[PDB]
């Protein structure tokens, strides 16, 4: 049986980052959702554009290697540089940790948004199975599944059929 | 029967490990490296103006060591000093060598203008076997070794006004003879003195007679000094002996020029960021190649790798 | 027809940051929710109080402009200052980006909290239209709407009426 | 029929763009500026004690240049030096000028106590046409130009104990005569020497005879030195000529005082944060007015603007 | 009457961080949820391991206290150190604020996850009371409550009973 | 009837206040302190090699002050100088004292190798009542006070090659006599001169005759200098008087050694991080004990406390 996003990903979905799998009376299939996919990709490209190709010009600075022992002035030059490198190394470490947190959060968020959107189309006509899947209580052929994926599904068309199915003993 | 509709996301068989706040290690579908860890092993000659010092330090090119005559009047963005460089002229030192080196490097020019100093009553153009130029005894190109004439060294008191719109940098020196005899033989009188002044500065130097270890068979030394003369000011040289006189002034500019110690070869290529190891790509925000950089460069960090996630959590099936 | 927070804001709501629009048998109206509004404002004032009027005294420092060329010591003084300014400029840039992220998150959060609270009052008696609006399946006059806004709505009072309306064919 | 109930939030017609982690640009309903980018163009005289140097550098006020007599014994939180300031007394230099300037600035006081040095056998209170005070030849107020008396300059060997509970700062100097003749005419003997010592320090200075360019018609120079004497220590001045003697000591304090180069006028107003451009408001955490600051100031950054969101995302209808 | 996590915590839950209280026909009780508890604890231990016992060796540096007044060089040594300390103090302040935010978020998140998981087991058979509690519309003895806590509850077993109870007038 | 099932979380009666981004103060169930605010008040002798200077500064241990004879040839990771330390030998100063102190401290060794300098025609091993060793007049152990022999001081011109695989550090000095008489009595001739050179350096010193305040009844002074000689280079000492000669060289190492000013006692215990206040635990990432540290230490911050939440929001019933 097919299974949703809670507990695993789909190695077989190669044409999108997020999508739908279905089972109905015409078979079983998969389709990528391009909007959610693009929303994640755009955000990640946004980050990359801020971090890549943005270097800063510096010119004449201080010396950082020394052929002779000198004491006080050299101690200071060295300490200034060590200080600077440690502070930048810290900034780099924190930045990557925060960026990566935010990437995982934004990508998880697009999954949750797509799930919620689907739930709100189906309403009354389906039950949340708790595993990223909905059980739809009416005949829902390939065109029907497509209408859910495209956001054109009208739950009113199937409501009578669906309720009749759900609330029979 | 109805239908089932499941929501999901992709996953890859080959994920990569990244760090977040939540996790020290989490596998994601893709990542990119933010630390540049390699150089191409050569310093690209573009787009910065590179001057390869070859056998010459910047200071030897400045003073005019015979092997450095090719460097006269050249400019640079980056002067590259080689570890093999060696002096081959009269042995010298520069009190605060590091500062003279820095200020010329930052100025970025060896442009030199000759001037006519009135040196009356002395012998000019002194030379030595320690400083060979085209097979003859010679001297630093930009300095004038003055000695006694007709057993006399008449006190010098010479003026050079700066009537230009720029600062003038004067390089001069003091000869420290090996013995009291040589003091007499060269300068007539048993003790020399040099006073070089402007309206805003004065520098006074007394030679120190004595033996130093032989360098190119010379047990004496020259000590080098410098003086900046602003527009409307005047250089005043007042000396009773031992002066190694300037022949003129170097232009002193301000800008983005520097100096770097490197043995990497210069290549015919184009790269913004230079390190001593060679040019490095500057696409990444950080680098662990070298703390010494010139140009538009990633920032030096201690990490050898920092992976930025470029995809979601990877959860195989 | 009236529409919720998914996809636009309300330029006509000038007396609050978050609120309700309704349509019933007495007309159409709007009312600000003061609690959610105040919760957002208090948090933003919290930030402002940490960042505004909190400067740090410094006294004698190093020189930062130079009338003469000197070399080594001046190179160091300049490099120390450049280093410091770049590190503070980075801290300022990151701080504002993180603060602004958190402001957008906390303000989005108050919207979602108000929506969820409303959903949980109505329960059984209404359907989530997926656009920030609920269709309420019983007569709900101005006092009724008010009771939802004030958190005093008892879904049990209307449940019979509401279910009868929803689950008729 | 029933009812419809919609949840929403406000929006404005005139939103502002801010940066987040998620977005380089996002419109919000409101924002506030965190970078102070303007000064009021004057240095407020409150609440810090301002001392306007006017035509006087701090060092000229210290030595007692005639135009600086008004500054005697004054204190400051911030000494403001003007670009127009000029010296108008005997021409001098201070080896490590920058350090003497810094330490007096940080001390924040010109308080001076006269002391009775036993100068027997010399002429005191030497003066010059280079240093005019109320139409007469004069000298630095805090220094005593000693010269020969009855064609003799008997060696000086003078002591001054510090029996106070504070440190004493002594300013003194050496006269560098223009010629060997003048050395004799002023000090009796062909070469002067100065040794100034304590239990914890010694400083030895030999004058350097020679011509420098004329300043107020004077081709000689004075070089200024300083010595700190702690409680229970002793100043010992031992000299055979050329001493420009101290008349006493400056108190040296520690605290929050400083010095700033500025041409902004002093205003009658109250502002905590001072820059060379003028006082700036200090409500914002950052500023791009000047890296040079005194007082409770925003931190200098390179950004000209940083907008902090103070409202939600703006989504017009 | 028993009450959920919205508006207060439980001082009487000493054997876990998150859990369940119930009322049924056999009585009233409490049970810790070990999985959610452990998930929070592991994350917090994760942070602690990054921050505790991770110090950095430094050796010969610059002098930081001075017995004599010197001027320029000492001004620089002092300014370098002051600069460094202020930058580290800022890093420490921000780090703790961000870490503590994330701790509150991750601990709130585990509460919400446990609530949602429970909601999705019960489905159809219970109503969300809006206060962290569910009203379950079928007889649910101690074994039944246990089956919900252990994730083995089958809503189909009780669905007929539950719907009959909910949708009677 | 059915059942009710409520979800919840724990709470404690004694919560702690922390700071977040959202809140300046929020109560959580538990927190831990990230700022180390105490020392144990002693410097643990493990695991770093501690050398307690006791009455000796490092420089006095180097020169060989009589009370410091116990320190000969010792090594350290951390040399601890005590505020009570005092000199008890011939009064001296070191121009750039701070640099000589730093470079020996960082080298981490007093290892000294004696060498046989050819001092012909002078009296060796001069001593003074200012420097008592086992009841007799004595001198710095590592220095050789040379004076006239048979009323003559024949010019010195002595060489010492470095044929080792390491650098040699030479400590030497100049005696500044109190009077022109004493110059003659000690060195035969009215003015001494010292020139110490290598192939890569030269240092020239002239004594300055005069009175300084008495220290242990001595009104004269010694000034200390140093010279590093690399492998294949040569020390050349050329002097006509006033030389305080080296007896050999100190090894100079590179590594992790340092020096710290502290009055804390040394304890028999084991702690990685040392401050002047004593050793501190290094479990926490930050500390406000002292900005001066040695070893694996928390970073110094100005905050006295920083609480990291280790539990959820605390919401009592
Ligand atoms: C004060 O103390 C210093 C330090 O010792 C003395 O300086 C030495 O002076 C002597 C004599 O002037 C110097 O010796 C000379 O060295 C010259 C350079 O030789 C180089 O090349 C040879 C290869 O042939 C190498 O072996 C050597 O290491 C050098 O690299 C020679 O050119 C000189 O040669 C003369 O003497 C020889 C015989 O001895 C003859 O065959 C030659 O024809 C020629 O006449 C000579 O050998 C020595 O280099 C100096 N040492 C240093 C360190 O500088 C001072 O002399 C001394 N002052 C006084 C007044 O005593
Ligand atoms: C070593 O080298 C230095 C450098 O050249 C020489 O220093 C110069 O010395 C001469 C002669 O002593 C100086 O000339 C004098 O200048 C004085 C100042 O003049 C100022 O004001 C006039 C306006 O009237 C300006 O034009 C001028 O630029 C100055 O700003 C004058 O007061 C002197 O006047 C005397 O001579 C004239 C005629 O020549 C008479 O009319 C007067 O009555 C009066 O007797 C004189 O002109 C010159 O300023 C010095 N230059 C510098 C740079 O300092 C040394 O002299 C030289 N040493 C030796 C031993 O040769
Ligand atoms: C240039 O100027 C300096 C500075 O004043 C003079 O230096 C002083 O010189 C005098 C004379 O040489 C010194 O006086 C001597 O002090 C010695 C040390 O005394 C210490 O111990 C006693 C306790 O008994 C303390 O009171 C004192 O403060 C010191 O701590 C004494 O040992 C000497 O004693 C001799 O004289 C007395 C009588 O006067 C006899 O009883 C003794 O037997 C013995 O003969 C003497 O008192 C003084 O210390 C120096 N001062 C400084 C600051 O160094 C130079 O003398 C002067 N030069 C010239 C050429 O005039
Ligand atoms: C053995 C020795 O030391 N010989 C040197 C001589 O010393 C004598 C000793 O031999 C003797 O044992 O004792 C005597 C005392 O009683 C002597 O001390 O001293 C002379 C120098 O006066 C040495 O001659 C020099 O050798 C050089 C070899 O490197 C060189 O040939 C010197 O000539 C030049 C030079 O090329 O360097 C010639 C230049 O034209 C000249 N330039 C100018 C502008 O004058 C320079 C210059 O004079 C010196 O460089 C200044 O230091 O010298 C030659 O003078 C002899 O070896
Ligand atoms: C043409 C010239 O250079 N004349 C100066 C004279 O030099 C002679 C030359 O004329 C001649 O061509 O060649 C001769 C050699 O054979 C001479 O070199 O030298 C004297 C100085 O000895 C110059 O006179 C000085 O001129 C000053 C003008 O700016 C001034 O009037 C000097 O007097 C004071 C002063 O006010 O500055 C008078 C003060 O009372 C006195 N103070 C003390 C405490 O003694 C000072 C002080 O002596 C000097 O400032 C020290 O440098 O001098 C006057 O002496 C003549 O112009
Ligand atoms: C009153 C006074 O100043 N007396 C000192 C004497 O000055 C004479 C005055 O008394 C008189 O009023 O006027 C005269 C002129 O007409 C004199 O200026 O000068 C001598 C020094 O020449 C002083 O004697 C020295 O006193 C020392 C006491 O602290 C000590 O006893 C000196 O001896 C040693 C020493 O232990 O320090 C003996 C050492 O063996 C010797 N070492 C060497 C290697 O030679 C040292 C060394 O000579 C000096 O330390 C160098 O500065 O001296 C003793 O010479 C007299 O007090
Ligand atoms: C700066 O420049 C000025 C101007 O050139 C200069 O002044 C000159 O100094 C020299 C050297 O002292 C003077 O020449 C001397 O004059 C004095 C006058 O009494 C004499 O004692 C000297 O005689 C000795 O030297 C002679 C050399 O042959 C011997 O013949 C004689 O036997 C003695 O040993 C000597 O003649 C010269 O007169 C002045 N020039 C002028 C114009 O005044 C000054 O020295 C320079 N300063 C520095 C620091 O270089
Ligand atoms: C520090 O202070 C002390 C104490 O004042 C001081 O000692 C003094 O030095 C002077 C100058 O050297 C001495 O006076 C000389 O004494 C010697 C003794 O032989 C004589 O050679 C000198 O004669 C020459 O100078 C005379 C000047 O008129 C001429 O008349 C004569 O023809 C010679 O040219 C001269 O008389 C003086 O004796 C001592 N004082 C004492 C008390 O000992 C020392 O110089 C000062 N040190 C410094 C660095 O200033
Ligand atoms: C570096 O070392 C070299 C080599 O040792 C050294 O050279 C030596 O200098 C001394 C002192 O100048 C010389 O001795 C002198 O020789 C001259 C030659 O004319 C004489 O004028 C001197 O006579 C005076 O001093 C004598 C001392 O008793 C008196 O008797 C006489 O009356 C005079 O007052 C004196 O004899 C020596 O000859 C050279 N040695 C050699 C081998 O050349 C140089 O001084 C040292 N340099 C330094 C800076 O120390
Ligand atoms: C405050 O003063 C500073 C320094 O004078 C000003 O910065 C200079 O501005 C000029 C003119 O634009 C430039 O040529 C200089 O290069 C700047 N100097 C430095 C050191 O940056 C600054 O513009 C002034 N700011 C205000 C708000 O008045
Ligand atoms: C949904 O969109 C896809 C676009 O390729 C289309 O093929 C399909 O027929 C659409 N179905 C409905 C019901 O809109
Ligand atoms: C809701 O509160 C408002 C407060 O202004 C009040 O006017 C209204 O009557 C209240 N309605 C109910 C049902 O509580
Ligand atoms: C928008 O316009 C109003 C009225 O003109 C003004 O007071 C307000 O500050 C503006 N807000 C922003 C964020 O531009
Ligand atoms: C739930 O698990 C607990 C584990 O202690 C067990 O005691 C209980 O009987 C289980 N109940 C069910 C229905 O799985």
């Amino acid at each position: 049986a097919i299974a949703g996003f809670i507990e695993n990903g789909w190695e077989g979905m190669v044409d999108g980052w997020y999508g739908f799998r279905h089972q109905n009376s015409e078979g079983r299939g998969q389709a990528a959702d391009l909007k959610s996919t693009q929303a994640a990709i755009d955000q990640i490209n946004g980050k990359l554009n801020r971090l890549i190709g943005k270097t800063n010009e510096k010119f004449h600075q201080i010396e950082k290697e020394f052929s002779e022992v000198e004491g006080r002035i050299q101690d200071l030059e060295k300490y200034v540089e060590d200080t600077k490198i440690d502070l930048w190394s810290y900034n780099a470490e924190l930045l990557v940790a925060l960026e990566n947190q935010h990437t995982i959060d934004l990508t998880d968020s697009e999954m949750n948004k797509l799930f919620e959107k689907t739930k709100k189309q189906l309403r009354e006509n389906a039950e949340d199975m708790g595993n990223g899947c909905f059980k739809i209580y009416h005949k829902c052929d390939n065109a029907c599944i497509g209408s859910i994926r495209n956001g054109t599904y009208d739950h009113d068309v199937y409501r009578d059929e669906a309720l009749n199915n759900r609330f029979q003993i | 029967p109805g239908a089932t509709l499941c929501l999901g996301h992709h996953a890859v068989p080959n994920g990569t490990i990244v760090k977040t706040i939540t996790n020290d290690q989490i596998e994601v579908t893709n990542a990119t490296e933010l630390v540049q860890n390699s150089s191409i092993g050569e310093i690209c000659d573009s787009p910065h103006q590179i001057l390869d010092g070859e056998n010459c330090t910047l200071i030897d090119a400045l003073l005019g060591d015979p092997q450095c005559d090719g460097f006269q009047n050249k400019k640079w963005d980056l002067f590259v000093e080689r570890s093999k460089a060696y002096s081959n002229c009269y042995p010298y030192d520069v009190p605060d060598y590091a500062s003279l080196r820095s200020l010329v490097a930052s100025s970025g020019t060896l442009e030199f203008n000759n001037e006519s100093f009135n040196w009356t009553g002395v012998t000019q153009n002194g030379t030595s076997s320690a400083c060979i130029r085209r097979s003859n005894n010679s001297f630093f190109s930009r300095l004038n070794w003055l000695t006694q004439l007709n057993f006399k060294y008449p006190a010098l008191n010479v003026t050079m006004p700066n009537n230009e719109q720029f600062d003038k940098l004067y390089i001069w020196g003091v000869h420290h003879p090996v013995t009291d005899k040589d003091q007499i033989f060269l300068y007539a009188q048993s003790s020399g003195r040099i006073t070089v002044s402007t309206k805003r500065s004065q520098q006074a130097v007394i030679p120190n007679i004595g033996y130093r270890p032989r360098i190119r068979n010379i047990p004496s030394r020259i000590s080098i000094y410098w003086t900046i003369v602003k527009p409307g000011d005047i250089l005043l040289i007042n000396s009773t002996g031992n002066l190694i006189a300037p022949r003129g002034y170097f232009k002193i500019r301000s800008g983005k020029s520097s100096i770097m110690r490197s043995d990497a070869p210069i290549g015919k290529c184009n790269s913004e960021c230079i390190t001593p190891n060679g040019s490095i790509p500057n696409d990444k925000p950080f680098q662990n190649v070298n703390r010494i950089t010139y140009g538009a460069c990633p920032r030096y960090v201690k990490q050898s790798t920092l992976k930025l996630a470029t995809g979601m959590r990877n959860v195989p099936e």
